[PDB]
């Protein structure tokens, strides 16, 4: 759910977005698209720092719900001691 | 008894949810304070929703799923104490009173190397029921409940 169905287009992308912000919100709504379905869990200068406060948050919150209900990184370890 | 039906189910509904739905009902039918209004709350929102999304038809099924599961186990195991009844299967359906056969073969032996007829039915149940007080085990329940059959004429 992360590598495909998502797609920047690059041309419906409006003049007033710097092309380094459209990829901020092509990553903030995969990281709730993808923390509802797959997860299995429910929850201008003020128009920058919405986005930024918008993307501190969620992905903040991805991590907490990917190490506390799946533990990914005690998997990494664990994937290192036996398989290698 | 009630059933499933799949020739006319949706077809963006899975059949995982379709057996959740099957079995959180029947365990009230069967069955005969708040876990009931506010999951009518809960299902009456989502049908003010504009878009049918699954991500969330699971999420309310299984928290209702869960709920009434936990409460069956409730009964299950501790009103009605399951353990005692396993007990008592593992006793005489796989012999684990084994003491208590090798008394009833010994009664109830040569009443059956010849073919059955319609009167050994009730020649061994008399013999079983020696059997019992036979080994001291004196105990009203659970003993007419044990009923030795005789598959006969087919």
């Amino acid at each position: 759910l992360w590598h495909d169905k998502y797609t920047l287009r690059k041309s419906m992308i409006p003049s007033f977005m710097t092309m380094d912000q459209s990829r901020k919100v092509l990553l903030i709504g995969k990281s709730i698209n993808f923390l509802h379905q797959v997860c299995h869990d429910q929850t201008e200068n003020a128009f920058q720092g919405k986005i930024d406060a918008a993307y501190f948050e969620t992905s903040k919150y991805l991590l907490d719900v990917l190490n506390k209900k799946y533990s990914l990184l005690d998997h990494m370890q664990a994937m290192r001691r036996y398989l290698l | 008894q009630f059933s499933l039906r799949v020739e006319i189910l949706p077809s963006y509904i899975p059949v995982r949810v379709a057996e959740k739905i099957l079995f959180v009902g029947e365990s009230v039918q069967m069955f005969e304070k708040n876990q009931e209004d506010t999951f009518a709350a809960e299902l009456h929102r989502l049908k003010q929703q504009p878009l049918f999304s699954l991500v969330d038809f699971e999420q309310v099924v299984d928290r209702i799923r869960s709920t009434v599961a936990e409460h069956l186990w409730k009964l299950m195991v501790e009103e009605s104490d399951l353990l005692g009844q396993l007990k008592i299967i593992k006793d005489f359906y796989l012999l684990g009173r084994g003491e208590l056969f090798q008394a009833f073969i010994d009664t109830a032996q040569h009443m059956l190397k010849t073919p059955p007829t319609a009167v050994t039915e009730h020649d061994v149940n008399v013999a079983f029921q020696q059997s019992a007080h036979k080994v001291l085990l004196d105990d009203d329940n659970l003993l007419p409940l044990l009923h030795l059959t005789i598959e006969y004429h087919g």
